[PDB]
């Protein structure tokens, strides 16, 4: 993952 | 004048000294060891990895998520780890041997961060699915779910004592619960409401440092409920990203940026003092050393390096 787009 | 003298710096002078490749997906968090040994990165290709802290060196690679993981802490005395992964678990690792101790299920969507309390007899968790959980560390059982949010919850930290967690989400608000029986005691709102995408615990507990995704930091005296310091000129309005206190030397808020660049801002003053050069992406996390003047940051997929930096100051 979610964080990493 | 022959008396004239350097004058003693104002503004840190980090260099870069290691670049830690390895991952291969974007890099998602990144955070020292307690004991200043060790670094943990977590990355969207389902692996966390351990690189020495000082010398930048591979470690080892601890493995069994099913999907990326978003985040990664560390236990107080460095000897587990916990990281939140998209396949909607978080899982305790034990460091030395790399093996998975508890599988804590019960979030609904990607569990987006994590934290161990300061006793690491406590992790605190925060999903896409809106809630906050807390569980125990020992038998991997939730204690608590809270209702904490209406939209996924970006943050969560333990204060000092572990008596208190901060969460901060995307329906824009921060909360402060009570760990003991889970209660909200505060919700900071002001002006506006733009998600909220990262906080945090001053060192000392006494303020909260916020990230919104309209390119700001701010910290908080979240007890009078005031906002005492804005920094700004950095890129922020997409990503989570993670924000720091240095405390090591100069006293600085340390942040990545969509720009690619790292930005570290004179905590009291709010002047940017240094932007650290070299990533070719988005800077997802940076973390400090807790005894030396090292700073760590990790970037999305265009670049999915670790970078270690180093000031005299």
């Amino acid at each position: 993952x979610x964080r990493a787009x | 004048s022959a008396t004239q003298s350097k004058p003693t710096p104002v503004k840190p002078n980090y260099a870069l000294k290691f670049t830690l490749a390895g991952h291969t997906k974007a890099v998602s968090s990144v955070k020292f060891s307690p004991n200043g040994e060790w670094l943990a990165s977590s990355s969207a290709d389902k692996l966390i990895k351990i690189w020495g802290a000082y010398d930048g060196k591979f470690e080892k690679t601890i493995s069994g998520h099913k999907l990326g993981i978003s985040d990664v802490a560390w236990s107080s005395d460095s000897n587990l780890l916990v990281s939140a992964s998209d396949d909607k678990t978080l899982k305790i690792w034990d460091v030395s041997s790399g093996k998975c101790l508890k599988t804590l299920k019960g979030h609904s969507n990607y569990v987006f961060c994590c934290n161990f309390n300061p006793q690491s007899n406590l992790i605190v968790s925060g999903s896409f699915d809106e809630s906050v959980r807390i569980w125990d560390v020992k038998t991997g059982k939730c204690l608590k779910t809270l209702p904490a949010h209406s939209d996924p919850v970006s943050a969560v930290h333990f204060n000092r004592d572990g008596s208190l967690i901060v969460s901060s989400s995307y329906d824009g608000l921060c909360r402060i619960w009570d760990t003991a029986s889970g209660q909200c005691l505060k919700t900071l709102i002001d002006d506006d409401n733009p998600p909220v995408s990262f906080v945090k615990f001053s060192p000392n507990g006494k303020y909260i440092l916020a990230a919104t995704l309209d390119n700001t930091l701010k910290l908080w005296d979240y007890s009078k409920g005031k906002c005492l310091k804005t920094y700004t000129g950095h890129k922020n309005e997409k990503y989570c990203i993670f924000a720091n206190f240095s405390v090591t030397g100069g006293k600085w808020i340390v942040s990545g940026s969509e720009d690619n660049l790292v930005y570290i801002w004179n905590l009291q003053t709010k002047e940017i003092v240094q932007k650290l050069q070299g990533h070719t992406d988005v800077v997802i996390s940076t973390a400090c050393h807790p005894t030396e003047n090292i700073i760590a940051s990790a970037a999305l997929e265009n670049d999915k390096t670790i970078k270690l930096w180093k000031s005299d100051c």
